[PDB]
């Protein structure tokens, strides 16, 4: 039916979209990739109810899904481990010797 | 009846320790840094979480010789002006001063543990998470921030302070030591160490870790440094 | 030196890969409210390390988040006070990331830097617009009125300040999520439930008829009945008139009810002996799904 | 209200007038009413077997 | 409601005005009010026959 | 002040007994089998009905 809505009305739902545009337009005008994850598909059932305050914070499961999306976003930018140690072989493949110095 | 105060510049001031050789064993005592609170005109331990919770008067320390240069002294808790106080009447062992109290009536030597920053696993070593293995004889430990040249071996002892969630749902904090059995990932700065013992709850976070006195030897970039012991002030009711 | 080659290795280093987390408490929920491995950041570290093949300690996230923090003093709860109190106890001053008025970093930003300490992060996760949204919705008496330009400029340069202390590392932004306030103040122990009326609308014509509109949540409004409660204009806490409107009374994407001139004139007589026009009205709509009453937020405009 | 507390004060003074009821003034926060030898006293020192 | 608690505060202050009733301030959580020699004390050590 | 532990394969493990010859008489003692509980990392008597109800550490 067209008379039903999935998201209850809130006074601040408009500025949140307005700020979302501010963040979105900031990404397109910067240098690096700034798109962390999508959270617009989460409903009030994904929030923990607090008496006298409401439902403002994510669930432990829902926030877990957000972190997983963040991991995928970073891995797309960096597909491989960028760091490498000076040593490559196991401890059994290197001698331990002393020297008077480099020269 | 004696109290000793002085100034020193260790690489790990929060982890500075002194060993006391009683005719029974070799106890270890930790010297937490002390800062002079100006408003109350008393010396107070900078470590507010696991400190001695003891206060001393300004008379306990007197400066007469040349002070340690600032550039040669490390900064801890946002302060470089700190002194170490050794009281023989409060010789509580343990990392968080929860160990057995040393009897000061029979002491054979007082050895200071001066060591380099990269000693053992390194200064930047930290614990990621802890969980018990399905096997009923050991548990796993994850350690990161380890310098490349470091190596590990079975039988090593590690001191750690960590907080865990009790089975009743309330947070708890405890300290103890662990014994290393095996590890994987040499030279990648990340170790997967398997250790004996049991964990009394789910791991939450780690507050302290030492990882010192490793059986395996390793090279390090050669560097020369000067250790300073300035203004050794001794006072108390005992014979001086 | 190698067994088979004579090259010399004499320098040690650490391969730590710190990742910085900062912003509103909506990101702080990842670290808090749980333990290993149930916490949000545990899965982030777990999934990332497995893909790279490094051990679990390869990634070292750091938490520098703060609850109820604004990007500028304009949206701060206490723009004037400077004392930093993340717990909102006593004087809840500070809690601003930047001060565009003086072009100075705020105490909240300094607190995040202190959390980083000696570590050198290589990635930044950010999200903050929760506090700016409510402040912008209610400008109040704040002389530096919240604005998009102020929020954009403060958010723009705060990243540069972080890029000043560290390298030109990439920074990811978590998009702002929705938040719903409590429905009824007199009942602070009931959450949002299916069938709750919402989007209350009132309309009138030149003749004097009054129309009420609302939209259902979580179920088809054609299946459940509805009742409209109208409060007394004199005593706002006492209901004056009420009537029941059945289902399927919906059109133009809204659930509508008819309150015409011949309806409100008879009910006006007991209140006032003259047919005074009803310029102002306070009313509520309660659903009647499965013999359960679900009152909505009052409409008092 | 209506000066209820004022009436009580006037009645109490008049009814019990003519006799002395000065309570003693003793400061218990002084060091006299506290055991000397704080945390550094030998009392708190560990007893050895 | 109706400022019921406000009336009680005003009456209590006026009725008992004119005398000192400062309660002592003592912190029992300090080490002074706790037995020294924790779990590692010889007190908790097992007694041998 | 001594504890003895070992492994044996009797025909009736639940009925395995050991006789002790005190200078007074010949007492008989029953050795109930003990299994190592993995979750608690302790040795517990398998006989839950008429067992010793005693726990021992893995070091034994």
């Amino acid at each position: 039916n067209a008379a039903v809505v999935p998201m209850p009305y809130s006074p601040t739902t408009v500025p949140r979209e307005q700020i979302r545009e501010i963040q979105l337009q900031l990404i397109n005008e910067m240098t690096d990739v700034h798109m962390g994850a999508l959270t617009a598909q989460y409903m009030p059932d994904d929030f923990t109810f607090e008496p006298g305050i409401g439902q403002i914070h994510f669930n432990v499961e829902t926030s877990r899904k957000v972190c997983l999306d963040l991991a995928k976003s970073v891995l797309r930018l960096v597909p491989v481990y960028p760091l490498v140690s000076p040593v490559k072989k196991q401890h059994d493949d290197y001698w331990f010797v002393g020297r008077l110095g480099l020269d | 009846g004696l109290i000793l105060a002085f100034r020193h510049n260790p690489d790990e001031p929060d982890k500075f320790t002194v060993t006391i050789q009683t005719p029974e064993k070799a106890y270890t005592y930790r010297l937490a840094p002390y800062g002079f609170n100006n408003k109350t005109r008393r010396w107070e331990c900078l470590d507010t979480k696991y400190g001695t919770k003891r206060t001393y008067q300004a008379d306990i320390f007197v400066a007469t010789d040349e002070d340690i240069p600032e550039s040669e002294m490390t900064e801890v808790y946002g302060t470089k002006d700190y002194i170490f106080i050794l009281d023989f009447a409060d010789l509580r062992t343990g990392v968080a001063f929860n160990g057995v109290t040393i009897n000061p009536r029979n002491i054979t030597m007082i050895s200071f543990d001066c060591t380099e920053a990269h000693h053992g696993l390194g200064k930047d070593a930290y614990i990621a998470a802890m969980y018990n293995n399905d096997d009923g004889a050991t548990f796993q430990m994850e350690i990161g921030g380890i310098h490349t040249n470091a190596a590990l071996a079975a039988g090593d002892k590690l001191q750690c302070i960590w907080r865990y969630l009790d089975v009743n749902g309330n947070a708890q904090a405890a300290e103890n030591e662990f014994e290393v059995v095996s590890y994987e990932g040499f030279g990648t700065s990340n170790f997967s160490v398997k250790c004996k013992g049991m964990l009394p709850g789910k791991f939450i976070g780690c507050d302290a870790f030492y990882g010192k006195y490793l059986q395996t030897d390793g090279p390090i970039k050669q560097v020369d440094s000067v250790k300073w012991f300035t203004n050794l002030t001794v006072s108390g009711s005992g014979r001086k | 030196q190698d067994k088979e080659t004579g090259e010399l290795i004499t320098e040690q280093t650490v391969l730590d890969y710190p990742i910085l987390f900062a912003g509103e408490s909506q990101v702080a929920i990842h670290f808090m409210s749980g333990a290993y491995p149930d916490r949000g950041y545990d899965v982030f570290q777990k999934y990332m390390t497995e893909t790279w093949g490094i051990n679990y300690a390869g990634v070292h996230p750091i938490n520098g988040t703060t609850g109820s923090t604004a990007v500028d003093r304009a949206c701060a709860v206490n723009p004037n006070s400077e004392v930093f109190d993340p717990t909102q106890s006593s004087g809840a001053g500070g809690l601003w990331w930047w001060d565009l008025e003086a072009d100075k970093p705020g105490p909240a930003l300094l607190h995040c830097v202190g959390q980083v300490g000696k570590l050198k992060p290589k990635a930044i996760i950010w999200g903050q617009g929760d506090q700016d949204a409510t402040a912008l919705a209610y400008p109040g008496d704040r002389n530096p009125a919240p604005s998009l330009t102020r929020t954009k400029q403060a958010t723009k340069k705060v990243f540069e300040y972080l890029r000043s202390l560290y390298g030109q590392i990439p920074i990811f932004i978590q998009e702002l999520s929705y938040a719903w306030g409590i429905t009824n103040t007199d009942a602070p122990n009931v959450p949002i439930r299916t069938g709750l009326p919402s989007f209350l609308a009132a309309r009138r014509n030149t003749w004097g008829d009054i129309e009420f509109r609302w939209k259902s949540y979580g179920l088809d409004p054609a299946l459940a009945q509805y009742r409209i409660e109208i409060y007394n204009p004199s005593n706002l806490n006492q209901i004056l008139h009420s009537f029941v409107v059945s289902g399927t009374q919906e059109a133009n994407g809204y659930v509508y009810a008819d309150f015409t001139v011949e309806d409100w004139i008879p009910v006006m007589m007991e209140a006032v002996g003259s047919p005074n026009p009803w310029e102002f009205m306070k009313w509520r709509v309660v659903c009647l799904y499965q013999e359960r009453e679900i009152p909505s937020a009052p409409w008092s405009d | 209200s209506c000066g209820a507390e004022l009436e009580a004060n006037a009645l109490l003074t008049a009814l019990v007038a003519g006799e002395d009821f000065t309570l003693p003034d003793i400061d218990m926060s002084g060091s006299e009413y506290d055991i000397p030898g704080g945390i550094n006293s030998p009392i708190y020192a560990e007893i050895e077997k």
